[PDB]
RNA sequence: GACGGUGGCCAUGGAAGUCGGUAUCCGCUAAGGAGUGUGUAACAACUCACCUGCCAAAUGGACUAGCCCUGAAAAUGGAUGA
């Protein structure tokens, strides 16, 4: 084929004429690996404010729109853009604006080569009995699945905890487990005011 | 809607449709055969609580548990709301029936109803409303100057008013 | 265990397709006969399984 | 009788009966899908809590 | 990444895009057909259209027409004359 994604271009020049940099804060996130199911419904307080806008086609063209501003073209002497990134305009305050994505987050379930933190309690409900998976639980250090009334193969409360991160070892574990509910928010890349730069940040400073 | 009881003993979501008020069908194990780990509808009935004069046909469902208890709850679905105000000879008796009629006003009825459908879109529930429902059916037209399933009018083709509410 | 041996098995088996003409197996997303007796065809068939 | 009666469009009353089958649910799908093929129609698909 | 309304209305009282009939719309988005198959009781799950991350300069296609090949099988041992 011949094209751009995979189909020739007719939207995504109006992606660069899309808006006027009015905002005076804008900051570059990571919410793009997280599903798109879960990433529309903590949306409500970050749209309002700016909305989640522009292309990464047009992030290179996002140049133009920096010079109409005070601000310099690069955020830090470099635009940081090697990564599925897009660009949120904020009008939330000089400190605000460090956890504005933060204040309403979710992650997505954990894939296959990557452990990921799991905070949150796994789900339940009733799915069988197994004894074959009680042999694949002695790895970890709770070997007991049947909980209450009810009767299943995995727990109610989260056994995957923070501490047990890794690269690629106890990866393997969660494939047994049947369900991946995942949370570690959002990611900003870098957060910015309007002429200086600053590293991702969770806190008000 | 939310559930009404919270489950309880476990978390239990189950989904078939339950149409209509007769039959007596309920749901413990869609995906796999009749029983789950028990016994325990509850009640044969829930399908006529849940629809007696919303619809005879495709009519949706909910099904939860709370350790052998059902409170009866809806999702206050596209379908539901519309056909509720609709009238009864096209709400009995058209089970084994198609139904393609339904142009009356139903606009105050689903601005409700449009929190319980989504909670969180960014959108107006009084607004976007206009244009997600009455021009997104066929069994449900809201005033005449919309039209079912087009693009001829609800995106402001022929309508002025489209983001406001009416 | 077992069904995804069957699955690599099919893959090494059923997933290629032939020609009308030789009925002579190439890959499972050819374009061609690449054989000179069929004449290139490249007018090809899937391999039918058991389901069919 | 007969003369008067054929002229008119005579609709066919087949003789059927319900099929009260008792199974597993992982397996009546493909039961049913061979029941189709016998001019069949399901009145009601429904699950047995109890049995 | 491949969504919300949404399980679209129907048939169903299971067919929840995908045994299947007809309409086939709107939101929101970087993008996403009321859906391309695989799969499943139908779903779920997966993939496709659709988009984007990286790599980094060419790519795609429908035809025409030279030579070649396929089409192009038969009877002593054999013929660009060798």
């Amino acid at each position: 084929m011949s094209g751009a994604g995979s189909k020739r271009k007719n939207v995504f020049i109006e992606k660069a004429t899309k808006l006027f940099t009015t905002y005076d804060k804008m900051i570059v996130a990571e919410a793009d690996f997280v599903g798109s199911s879960q990433l529309q419904k903590i949306r409500k307080s970050i749209r309002g404010i700016g909305a989640v806008l522009m292309g990464k086609k047009t992030m290179i063209r996002k140049v133009i729109r920096d010079l109409a501003d005070s601000k310099p073209e690069l955020d830090a002497l470099n635009t940081y853009l090697k990564q599925n990134t897009c660009i949120i305009f904020c009008k939330d305050n000089i400190a605000e604006v460090k956890r504005v994505i933060n204040t309403q987050r979710v992650g997505a379930p954990a894939k296959a080569g990557v452990f990921a933190p799991n905070d949150v309690i796994i789900p339940a409900g009733p799915t069988g009995m197994e004894p074959t998976q009680t042999s694949f639980l002695q790895d970890l250090k709770i070997a007991t699945k049947i909980n209450r009334g009810q009767i299943d193969i995995v727990n109610e409360v989260h056994i995957i905890k923070t501490g047990q991160k890794v690269g690629a070892s106890e990866a393997t574990l969660l494939q047994k487990l049947n369900i991946k509910p995942f949370t570690y928010g959002l990611e900003p890349k870098i957060i910015y005011d309007a002429g200086a730069c600053y590293s991702p940040s969770i806190s008000e400073e | 809607m939310p559930p009404k009881v919270d489950p309880s003993e476990k978390v239990e979501v189950f989904l078939r449709v339950c149409g209509g008020e007769a039959g007596a069908m309920s749901t413990l194990a869609p995906k796999l055969g009749p029983l789950g780990v028990s016994p325990k509808k509850v009640g044969d009935d829930i399908a006529k609580a849940t629809q007696p004069w919303k619809g005879m046909k495709v009519s949706v469902k909910l099904t939860i548990q709370n350790r052998i208890a059902v409170p009866e709850v809806l999702p206050s679905a596209s379908a539901l709301v519309i056909k509720a105000l609709k009238e009864p000879p096209r709400d009995r008796k058209k089970e084994k029936n198609i139904k393609h009629n339904g142009n009356i006003p139903l606009e105050e009825i689903c601005k409700i109803a449009k929190t319980m459908r989504f909670k969180s879109l960014a959108v107006d529930f009084k607004g976007s409303v206009l244009e997600i429902l009455g021009t997104a059916h066929s069994v449900g037209c809201k005033v005449n100057g919309k039209s079912p399933r087009d693009i001829q009018a609800g995106i402001q083709s022929g309508e002025i008013e489209v983001v406001e509410p009416k | 265990i077992e069904p995804s041996l069957v699955i690599l098995a099919r893959k090494y088996k059923c997933d290629k397709m032939i020609c009308r003409k030789c009925y002579a197996r190439l890959h499972p997303r050819a374009v061609n006969c690449r054989k000179k007796k069929c004449g290139h065809s490249n007018n090809l068939r899937p391999k039918k399984k058991l389901l069919k | 009788c007969r003369y008067a009666l054929q002229v008119k469009p005579q609709r066919l009353m087949a003789a059927m009966y319900t099929c009260d089958i008792m199974a597993t649910g992982d397996v009546l799908g493909r039961v049913y899908a061979v029941l189709s093929k016998r001019e069949g129609r399901v009145l009601q698909e429904e699950m047995k809590e109890g049995t």
